[PDB]
RNA sequence: CUAGACCGUAAGGUCGGGUCGAACGGCCUCUAGUGCAGAUCUUGGUGGUAGUAGCAAAUAUUCAAAUGAGAACUUUGAAG
């Protein structure tokens, strides 16, 4: 199919950091995010926006969100590649709720 | 590159302390050139050294 | 020059060595085991397989009190571990042994590991504090690696009186 | 060094082969700091234990870039 390409999705962190301790809740939920992408994107590599990082973090290590609205974009990696063809770059959407939205295809163009 | 340096000199040219030292991390070569007071001096003239304000407590609710 | 014993014709072998590495010596002498014989771009692959924990070196000998992986099923084991930096070390003088045997002008596709060997190299002495003012050793069990690669290459009987008449008997009663 | 050989009940002696590099034996006598398994023996070296016990107090780290052969840990920025 298409190799690179970039939807919408959100990600239900709520149920991912259940029962997480507390002082790891905000670094478990970058662990859930770069395994939500290589499950949805099929890429090893994952690279997260350092606003990402920041939406993880907002309300400190103990209070990640419920649920999390991500632009997903699968690209060809380039600058002296590792070993992989592809990567994965995540970066938050500014959404007043990430509540009641379905995964959907961005147009590049 | 190491601009541990370059930062503790910043902040003693600047007066302010070290957390309030912030060096332009797309000038890092630029930075590391500067090995003098001087030279930090000319930096933080030109912006490439700022003096990143002061977190504020306000008395509102005081 | 000077290996262990190895019985192969050095004009279709290469040999790499790495002496006084530091690396567990235990670890290296297992993942050494685990290659021992094979063609050298299986081993290669393995290697890399083992890396990202994909298969698995089996412990056969220094694995009192290893844990237990699936991963050791395809060599007949239940304790197998990820060894990462002897593999880096192995490998490492893998490559140097192929660069050698292609220098010599040996074919790559033929190549196995004929020979791997690991020793002891001498220990790298520090101290480990103890309760009451004791101090004890703190060792490293450093290794000597060496290997060779090879090609793969493709009475009168005495007998009595009785046994020759015996012998000439059946001759003349057989046909 | 040598599951190669021979002599002696034995202490031992001799020979072959490998390694090695500068001295050393047989016999008659003289002399002793003259023979080790032990001494919680002395000094030094080395194991099993064992890749084991563990590396858990001081609330906590994270994203990206730069550097580099290599970055959880270096630097810078962002953030907590
Ligand atoms: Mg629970
Ligand atoms: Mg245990
Ligand atoms: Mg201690
Ligand atoms: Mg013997
Ligand atoms: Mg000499
Ligand atoms: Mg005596
Ligand atoms: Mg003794
Ligand atoms: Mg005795
Ligand atoms: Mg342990």
């Amino acid at each position: 199919l298409k190799d690179v390409v970039t939807r919408e999705y959100t990600i239900n962190l709520h149920k991912r950091l259940h029962g997480v301790s507390f002082k790891k809740r905000a670094p478990r939920a970058v662990k859930e995010i770069k395994k939500f992408a290589k499950l949805h994107m099929g890429t090893d590599d994952v690279r997260l926006a350092p606003e990402l990082n920041q939406a993880i973090w907002k309300r400190g290590v103990k209070g990640v969100e419920y649920r999390l609205r991500l632009r997903i974009s699968r690209k060809r990696n380039e600058e002296e590649d590792a070993k992989n063809p592809l990567f994965s770059y995540v970066e938050p959407v500014l959404v007043a709720s990430a509540k009641g939205l379905q995964t959907v295809v961005v147009e590049e163009d | 590159a190491n601009l541990r340096t370059q930062k503790r000199l910043a902040a003693s040219v600047v007066g302010v302390g070290k957390r309030k030292v912030w060096l332009d991390p797309n000038e890092t070569s630029e930075i590391a050139q500067a090995n003098s007071r001087n030279a930090i001096r000319k930096l933080v003239k030109n912006g490439t050294i700022v003096k990143k304000a002061v977190t504020v407590h306000s008395k509102s609710r005081t | 020059a000077r290996y262990g014993a190895t019985s192969t014709n050095p004009a279709k072998s290469a040999s790499a060595r790495g002496s006084y590495l530091r690396v567990s010596f235990k670890n290296t002498r297992e993942t050494a085991q685990a290659i021992n014989g094979w063609e050298l771009t299986k081993a290669q692959k393995y290697l890399e397989q083992v890396l990202d924990h994909q298969r698995a070196i089996p412990f056969r000998r220094f694995n009192s009190s290893i844990g237990r992986t699936a991963q050791g099923k395809e060599f007949g084991v239940t304790k197998a571990r990820w060894p990462a930096k002897s593999v880096k070390f192995v490998q490492g003088l893998l490559q140097n042994a192929a660069a050698n045997a292609e220098a010599k002008g040996l074919d790559a596709t033929k190549l196995y590991v004929s020979h791997i060997q690991v020793n002891q190299a001498p220990k790298q002495r520090r101290r480990t504090y103890r309760a009451h003012g004791r101090i004890n050793k703190y060792e490293s069990s450093p290794s000597h690696i060496e290997l060779v690669v090879t090609e793969k290459e493709e009475k009168v009987v005495r007998l009595t009186s009785r046994q020759r008449g015996r012998i000439a008997a059946q001759k003349r009663i057989a046909a």
